[PDB]
């Protein structure tokens, strides 16, 4: 399974 | 004055380091201008934030890679990557703790505003949710409990001073959830939390300037392919 | 025994870190393991490239960046990015003075096989031009004259011992020729090197198996990419 | 300008 996203800054 | 431009040294190095990619130096630059005990400012907290998810997260992607190999050598001859899995866990352990250690020392108040005092408290969170992915007996339940005390008091303030569109109010929901589902065993709260926080936001994108739109629909897509991931 | 087993497991552990693109790991496992002075196998010697090219290449990379930035500071304010750049510098001239000691105390002799040879003679060659990209006077020259040594041999080497489509031959060629263009200021001798050996290959391309071809016309590309950047 | 190519092992 691929894992979920996770999120701190923006790219 | 001599700790004054000290200071503002060491943040300018920082955003160096950033450009050059060299994000261990970063973060120890941003960790010496941490402890100057001046408050952060926004652009400030997010080099804090770049630096040490580039390093914790390089560290993460070999634990997993490790671990994969290990457990596939356990399934069904030679110490070697044991003795580097538990190396690399080691240190990833240290980092952690490091971070926790400036947030609890030095960046955690109960005097700011809104929008820091959530972004530490999902900081403190995060580590502590990456100390329990390696974790794994009575140490795991109780790092899992100190993960959610911190995103719990984080989602208190968020939904006390903050719009359901914050982008930081969104991603400390996002980081939450996959808390609950990979982590807490939790998958029924954590799709609840994830519906809950697209189905509020949504419900407000109509106010939002185009720039604050742009923001919070990236986390949006990320809250709405998670709950797809979940369901 | 104790000293080939902690060769062997050295070995894997390269192995491993390479996986986990654990870089800096890789490079210490891997002196290690050439310290035990035991030939290096083509799998071995190539662990040690990736591992040295990853570590070098991302501090040439910080250090063009931040000698950029400084650059543009002192055309027509805070030392930052000076001394920030000197300490990244000294860091790489670290890491060169490293690898052209194992190369030089463990790895070079006139013994081996010429693939080797020339493999390790090449390898001299570009790590001392590296330090040519960020030395300055007469220390340029001299290391300027090292290089060129260093690449001199291993193409006496390889002229006289391998064909011209070797991928090791075809690899040499293409630095030493970008040593003549962009360290040496000798750019009619780069595109003289690089168009012979485009073309010594060419006439032998009829040659070759299907996965030499491979191999040979991916370092022929970068041989005409260059010659086209260059005429 | 770009860099001209150099080359140590393939990727
Ligand atoms: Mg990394
Ligand atoms: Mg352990
Ligand atoms: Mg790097
Ligand atoms: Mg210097």
């Amino acid at each position: 399974r691929r894992r979920a996203h996770t999120f701190s800054h923006p790219p | 004055a001599m700790g004054s431009m000290e200071r503002a040294s060491l943040i300018q190095k920082a955003k160096l380091a950033e450009q050059a990619e060299r994000y261990e130096d970063m973060a120890a630059f941003m960790k010496g201008a941490v402890e100057k005990g001046e408050e952060l400012s926004c652009e400030e907290r997010n080099l804090l934030s770049v630096a040490y998810k580039n390093v914790v997260g390089g560290q993460r992607a070999a634990w997993r890679v490790l671990s994969s190999i290990e457990q596939k050598s356990n399934e069904e001859k030679g110490p070697e990557v044991r003795e580097y899995r538990e190396k690399v866990e080691t240190e990833l352990q240290g980092v952690c703790d490091t971070v926790l250690g400036l947030l609890d020392s030095h960046l955690i108040k109960e005097a700011g505003d809104a929008e820091s005092r959530v972004f530490y408290l999902k900081m403190k969170g995060d580590y502590y949710r990456y100390l329990a992915e390696v974790a794994t007996g009575d140490d795991k339940k109780r790092i899992i409990d100190s993960a959610r005390s911190a995103y719990q008091e984080a989602m208190d303030i968020s939904k006390k001073e903050m719009p359901p569109t914050n982008p930081i109010r969104l991603g400390l929901a996002l980081n939450f959830s996959v808390f609950h589902y990979e982590i807490a065993n939790s998958p029924e709260e954590a799709i609840s939390l994830a519906k809950t926080t697209f189905d509020e936001a949504m419900a407000d994108l109509h106010t939002l300037s185009e720039d604050s739109y742009k923001d919070s629909t990236l986390i949006m897509q990320l809250l709405r392919d998670n709950l797809t991931l979940w369901t």
